[PDB]
């Protein structure tokens, strides 16, 4: 609700991947309907046998019982379903979601930005992926600096030199060896009264 | 001495829109009559995991530099190993710290901490590499090198006692140390040890299971499922019956959100307590009785831990006492004397 | 952050009025002037019941940042009593260095303390020893340190270089030679045999 904005990372939006077709398959026989085609490794609106639901199927490991046909997880949500016409274990997962942040310096500096995408590989969206999720717009930089702008997991991004939104692991700060040894003490010969 | 202290929480963040709502731009628009809930619940868990964060960093993040200790571990018979990182691990933990460690999707997600437990275990490392080798200058100022005999030494007089018996007793001492690190190691691996941090754990957790399965529940309505009322009643009913859901999913998000804030505030103290306990405790010697664990606090090192930090207290405690006759002063030529330091004794000769 | 918060609460318990919560307007004269008691009844009830659970809901939160504040304001008053009114001790509770004393300053719902510090500034290498021989009795520093520039040896205080000559009065003895590890031999200048010489 501002004209300016502050520098900053900035929680905006959800990002939700869409279904891509409906998957509805009957057993052999007839179902009352007439079966689709099974997609796998897709967004997808699956009905199986009248349980419908939208997720991605995948090949599963599970080994469901001769007369179990659904597959439900600790919550008692949809986890897997048996094909009605080849007797195989489709894992489910929800479609890739999450939050969309927008991480931008000060608008007094520049209107240059950069969107973190949370917890999901951009494959399915200057592309960096990261444990927080994927960051597009930013240049990865191998120097380490202080944390500017903290994203996650180490990564902080900061406008660096021409300008442009760096994203870096941030350093925790200077290294300092002490000459430590036996029979050598260190003793200060000046002061400084601090405020 | 061991004392667990829990320093933040999991950060997690809800959807309110996918929770209540999910896949339904009807149910969207009923929500929308209900006002900005969503945005004062999402800023009020984006507050709390900033506030982790916060956390996070005020604890661990005191120190200007990293330190490390020399490659040659000669500290007069202390022996750290216990304590310092293992160079040959792939992940620099202190044997301590590994076994400290070694003890769904309805708009849920979890966000990552800023600080990687390797960056909060280098800061772990640089404390433990100043504290050894500068003593509590590092805390002040620019780090002073002194050798362990003679900080241990400005410990003993610290706590009142003369420090010739140090530089008398030293092999003992040590010896002392190295066994009761030893005994810690010992008692981590064999014991609950972990307390309040698991307790935090647990409760963060039972919440969001009880957050998950109110999603089941009717309120009332006559079925739990959404597209179940959306297909089988008609938009005058299926309204009702979704506000009825909402209402509930609603009042379930809004006391998920104040218990969360809760516990925020009660880790935010934690944390405090912690800092201090670091301050006060690890960058120098404490004079607070019963601060620092039992005895006289002689100093503290501090280990990373799952959300948490744990402090090893090395204190002295008197051992063997004897009875003496005493008496608050002496004569010697009709004037009084008194001791400058201590106290007269007799063995009754 | 915490002005912020409070106006953030007040605009969101402002802005819920505006809501309807299900009923048909979120004006109350709306309501009363268009529809019947028996319906206008159902539809102030609706109202009645979301924005009393937005009342409440901002009661409790203003209760938790309340508790928060008195934290905040029992901790201010432990500064303002340990940093203020006399010198602390405890290490990085009043700023970092050596605690030499404090201001209070007012603040707009809050207080500002100037913490005034002692922080060692240019140090230097100096050889150290537990320890002096001077006659097989081992002589330990009453206040300070062993030091030596490489020629001679020296007692300072521990937080700044001030060299004096190790005499009897500076240090005190305690058992001999035989103990100590690192002691060095040396000598230990006894005020008193000059006088006597003289």
């Amino acid at each position: 609700k501002s004209f300016t904005v502050e520098k900053g990372i900035y929680q905006t939006s959800n990002f939700r991947v869409q279904p891509t077709e409906s998957i509805v398959r009957f057993p052999n026989g007839s179902g009352s309907g007439s079966s689709t085609n099974l997609v796998k490794n897709k967004c997808v609106n699956f009905n199986f046998n009248g349980l419908t639901g939208t997720g991605v199927l995948t090949e599963s490991n599970k080994k469901f019982l001769p007369f179990q046909q659904f597959g439900r997880d600790i919550a008692d949500t949809t986890d897997a379903v048996r094909d009605p016409q080849t007797l195989e274990i489709l894992d489910i997962t929800p479609c890739s979601f999450g939050g969309v942040s927008v991480i931008t310096p000060g608008t007094n500096t520049s209107n240059q930005v950069a969107v973190l995408y949370q917890d999901v590989n951009c494959t399915e969206v200057n592309v960096f992926q990261t444990r927080a999720g994927c960051l597009i717009g930013a240049e990865h930089v191998n120097n380490s600096y202080e944390c500017d702008i903290p994203i996650g997991a180490g990564i902080c991004a900061s406008y660096q030199t021409s300008q442009s939104i760096i994203a870096y692991t941030m350093s925790l700060g200077a290294e300092n060896s002490v000459a430590y040894s036996n029979n050598s003490i260190a003793i200060p010969t000046n002061f400084t009264i601090s405020v | 001495t061991t004392e667990i202290l829990p320093v933040s929480m999991t950060k997690t963040s809800v959807d309110c829109t996918m929770y209540i709502c999910g896949d339904s731009t009807e149910c969207s628009n009923l929500l929308l009559q209900y006002g900005s809930f969503c945005t004062q619940l999402n800023r009020a868990l984006t507050g709390i995991a900033v506030e982790q964060d916060k956390n996070t960093q005020e604890v661990f993040a005191q120190v200007k530099q990293i330190y490390k200790t020399p490659p040659i571990k000669d500290f007069g018979g202390f022996n750290f190993s216990q304590i310092l990182p293992d160079p040959s691990k792939p992940s620099k933990r202190s044997p301590i710290e590994d076994l400290l460690f070694n003890k769904k999707f309805n708009g849920l997600t979890v966000l990552p901490p800023l600080l990687t437990d390797e960056m909060i275990a280098q800061y772990t490392s640089a404390l433990l590499a100043g504290t050894i080798t500068s003593g509590w200058t590092f805390g002040a100022g620019p780090a002073l090198q002194i050798p362990f005999p003679m900080q241990m030494a400005y410990r003993f007089n610290g706590i009142g006692v003369t420090q010739n018996v140090l530089y008398e007793n030293q092999k003992l001492i040590a010896n002392q140390f190295n066994s009761a690190i030893g005994k810690i190691q010992d008692s981590l691996s064999s014991t609950s040890a972990l307390g309040k941090l698991q307790d935090v754990v647990n409760q963060n957790a039972q919440a969001l299971n009880t957050l998950v399965k109110q999603l089941s529940s009717n309120f009332g309505a006559i079925s739990s499922v959404l597209n179940d009322i959306l297909s089988r009643l008609d938009p005058p009913e299926a309204e009702v019956q979704i506000d009825r859901l909402i209402t509930g999913r609603l009042q379930s998000l809004q006391t998920y959100v104040t218990q969360q804030l809760i516990r925020a505030a009660e880790i935010r103290a934690s944390a405090n307590l912690a800092a201090t306990k670091m301050s006060e405790c690890v960058l120098g010697q404490s004079k607070r009785v019963d601060f620092c664990g039992k005895g006289y606090h002689l100093m503290s090192f501090p280990q990373s831990a799952p959300h948490g930090v744990v402090f090893l207290h090395v204190t002295y405690v008197p051992a063997q006492e004897k009875n003496f006759t005493t008496a608050p002063a002496i004569c010697h030529d009709g004037k009084a004397h008194f001791p400058r330091e201590g106290v007269f004794v007799s063995n009754g000769t | 952050d915490v002005v912020n918060q409070n106006a953030q609460a007040l605009n969101t318990l402002v802005k819920q009025l505006s809501s309807n919560f299900g009923a048909i307007s979120s004006v109350l004269n709306d309501i009363l002037s268009r529809l019947d008691p028996p319906e206008a009844e159902v539809q102030i009830d609706r109202l009645i019941t979301g924005r009393l659970q937005s009342l409440q809901t901002y009661v409790t939160q203003q209760l938790i940042r309340a508790a928060e504040i008195r934290a905040s304001a029992n901790l201010a008053a432990t500064k303002m009593s340990e940093c203020v009114l006399g010198q602390s001790k405890r290490v990085d509770f009043c700023g970092k260095g050596y605690h030499l004393m404090s201001f209070p300053q007012s603040a707009p719902h809050g207080v500002v303390f100037l913490h005034v510090t002692y922080v060692p500034a240019q140090e230097k290498n100096f050889t150290t020893a537990p320890a002096i021989c001077h006659d097989g009795k081992a002589h330990f520093p009453r206040e300070g340190v062993f030091v030596s520039n490489g020629t001679h040896w020296f007692v300072t205080q521990r937080n700044f270089y001030e060299p004096q000559i190790i005499t009897t009065d500076n240090t005190f003895v305690s058992g001999n030679c035989d103990v100590v590890i690192g002691i060095v031999n040396n000598t230990v200048y006894d005020p008193l045999q000059p006088e006597l010489d003289s």
